[PDB]
């Protein structure tokens, strides 16, 4: 209920998310309420939050900067919950990212920190990324110390103190797809375990494999497990990711990308949704659609035959994919990863119940044979549906340490 | 901006600058590596010293590729293309055996001696590539020019149905002849992506 997806923000300050007034009367939220958002791997943000008509009911508007520090891209989900009582900060201690002010020289406090705290009242949390543009460079800054002990308001009074400068999966964790994943395996092992036995033997190599399927069949967790156990360095592109960035922050990521697959190679460099990079537009006269796809067949033409670099790219729909993507064996191979069979859903079940205490009284088949329309995410997010119940079970003894999870606590997760 | 290196059947190396950001011509397109790669093969050869002029060049790649192999070639598109191919010829010069010079020509409109060829790659494509460029090409073309069309079969909505009339438009002042797939280079070939051959 409180649980949203991430979009792209319109309004793109820092301090700022969006929902839809439907959603913000659900939760009983008015315009300029601070709120406390959580996100993946124990990361916290701290928010103004506001309405915005062009906005799905289920979803969030959150910019670049607050996406990642919740270490969240779009399509995720994160939480969202009231946080009425943010104090004003007295003190706070901030730094600039290395990255960013290389080769820069000023008073960092007059230049971006102080119009972009001014008669703002920001919320801030200890540990924060903030991004501050203007001034010939966009610095970004963070957090480091507040005077609240979490949480802050910079207001007037808060003094801003600045000085120096900051900076494993594997095969037996996908389950349902026995046979694809072999089929992939075999489609990379020659070129990234044995790369010059393809000018010796005079064979070409494959550079791109797609790989289709609907969301949540596991496409991303295939890619990164033939990585870490063939030797590879990995390098995830996120489809709606790039495309959200100004054209040119997008170029220098892409070619960042392969530019670390080489230096990096056997590398595997992924793209998930391909689509969202390479549609199956028209083609017209105009200055106004962005050049992503050609900076992309020019990177991998100059791969060459070096076989050192594998691209993998997923979509949700073949058909819509931009043809110059399959031509002069750029993507010449294509593995599908459907929903799994019954057998497949039992096999992705004890993945995912691998690190949960699991009662006598439990028949994964019996959860198999009633799962049919479900994809491996659908199975975990099952799992953690029962074992969140095998806790708000403990929870309620409290009518006066660890978990055991039972078939009660399934037949709960398979009702919704 | 991003660098295509086109590499050529001897080992040099064609290097266009390509630019994310402007109109459909600041990037290589594949019928230009198509278009490209065929004038190296060996049934082909027969530009040197000969008179190319290329329309739609944007990168130059094609032209520039043909100011490689011995011809005299006059790289044409918009105004807004002379910077990027005088760019690219800048790039180039160490290769060029012949000749290149960039010039403005906007199809439809008019500017010398007949050329030998008339070199097109993904001209066909918008309302401009009808009525207009069909003047320019019925215009600059004499009676011996060999005018080579390449272009990529597009299947999205305003591209079929352009590809369709400039065919029936084609007929009112030229014969063409498409040639087979297996005469492309043998590697940087496609079904979609056709040759085809002009004279008249
Ligand atoms: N076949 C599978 N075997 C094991 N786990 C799976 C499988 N499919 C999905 N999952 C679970 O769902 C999560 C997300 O899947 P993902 O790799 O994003 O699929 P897609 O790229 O097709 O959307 C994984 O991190 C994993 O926890
Ligand atoms: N009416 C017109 N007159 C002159 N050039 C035109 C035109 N309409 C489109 N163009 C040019 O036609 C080119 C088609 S894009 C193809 C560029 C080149 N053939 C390549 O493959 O790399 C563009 O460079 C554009 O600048």
């Amino acid at each position: 209920p409180n649980r949203l997806i991430v979009d792209e923000a319109i309004n793109e300050d820092n301090s700022v998310v969006s929902l839809s007034q439907p959603k913000m009367d659900e939760l009983q939220l008015f315009r300029g309420d601070t709120v406390l958002l959580k996100g993946k791997k124990r990361r916290e943000a701290v928010c103004i939050v506001l309405s915005d008509d062009t906005c799905s009911d289920e979803k969030i508007r959150m910019n670049r900067v607050v996406r990642n520090n919740l270490r969240v891209r779009l399509g995720d989900v994160i939480s969202i919950q009231p946080c009425p009582d943010v104090k004003y900060g007295k003190r706070i201690h901030v730094l600039p990212i290395d990255d960013t002010v290389e080769g820069i020289t000023g008073n960092l406090f007059e230049v971006y920190l102080k119009p972009y705290f001014l008669e703002a009242y920001r919320p801030i949390r200890k540990g924060d990324i903030f991004l501050v543009r203007g001034g010939m460079r966009a610095v970004e800054f963070k957090v480091v110390e507040t005077d609240p002990s979490p949480y802050c308001i910079v207001a007037p009074d808060t003094v801003i103190h600045c000085e120096g400068e900051p900076i494993e999966v594997g095969y037996d964790d996908i389950g349902g797809c026995r046979k694809q994943l072999a089929q992939i395996k075999e489609m990379v092992e020659l070129p990234l375990r044995h790369p010059a036995l393809f000018k010796a033997i005079g064979v070409k190599p494959p550079r791109g494999i797609l790989l289709y399927g609907p969301p949540g069949t596991g496409k991303t967790l295939i890619a990164r497990a033939v990585a870490n156990e063939t030797g590879a360095f990995f390098f995830l592109i996120n489809g709606p990711e790039i495309m959200s960035k100004l054209a040119g922050e997008s170029e220098s990521n892409l070619r960042k990308a392969f530019e670390e697959a080489e230096k990096n190679a056997p590398a595997i460099i992924f793209i998930d949704e391909l689509d969202a990079i390479a549609p199956k537009r028209e083609k017209t006269h105009g200055e106004v659609e962005r050049r992503i796809v050609s900076q992309l067949l020019t990177l991998m033409d100059g791969l060459k035959q070096r076989a050192h670099v594998i691209v993998m790219a997923a979509t949700n729909r073949p058909n819509s994919i931009d043809p110059a993507l399959r031509r002069f064996g750029r993507f010449d191979r294509e593995v599908d990863i459907g929903i799994p069979d019954a057998t497949g859903r039992l096999e992705i079940l004890q993945i995912h119940t691998k690190n949960m205490k699991l009662a006598d009284d439990v028949d994964l088949e019996q959860v198999a044979n009633e799962t049919h329309g479900h994809v491996g995410a659908d199975l975990a997010a099952l799992c953690s549906e029962a074992a969140l119940q095998a806790i708000r079970k403990k929870m309620d003894l409290i009518d006066l340490n660890s978990l055991a999870v039972t078939m009660d606590d399934f037949r709960w997760a398979l009702s919704q | 901006m991003f660098v295509r290196v086109l590499e050529k059947r001897d080992g040099t190396v064609l290097r266009l600058q390509q630019y994310s950001s402007g109109g459909v011509g600041c990037v290589v397109w594949d019928a230009a590596i198509v278009l490209s790669k065929y004038l190296e093969t060996p049934e082909f050869s027969a530009l040197s010293r000969r008179s190319v002029l290329e329309l739609g060049s944007g990168t130059g790649a094609v032209g520039l590729m043909a100011a490689t192999l011995g011809a005299d070639v006059v790289v044409t598109d918009l105004e807004e293309l002379q910077d990027l191919l005088k760019m690219n010829i800048n790039m180039n010069k160490h290769l060029v055996t012949g000749s290149v010079q960039a010039k403005v020509l906007k199809w439809g409109e008019e500017v010398p001696s007949p050329p030998d060829f008339i070199l097109m790659a993904d001209c066909i494509y918008y309302e401009e590539s009808l009525e207009p460029l069909l003047k320019t090409l019925k215009d600059i073309s004499g009676f011996e020019t060999c005018i080579i069309c390449c272009y990529e079969q597009r299947t999205m909505g305003k591209n079929p149905e352009i590809e369709k009339k400039y065919f029936e438009l084609l007929q009112l002042d030229f014969d063409f002849e498409k040639i087979p797939l297996e005469k492309h280079d043998e590697e940087y070939r496609s079904e979609d992506i056709h040759i085809i051959y002009i004279r008249k």
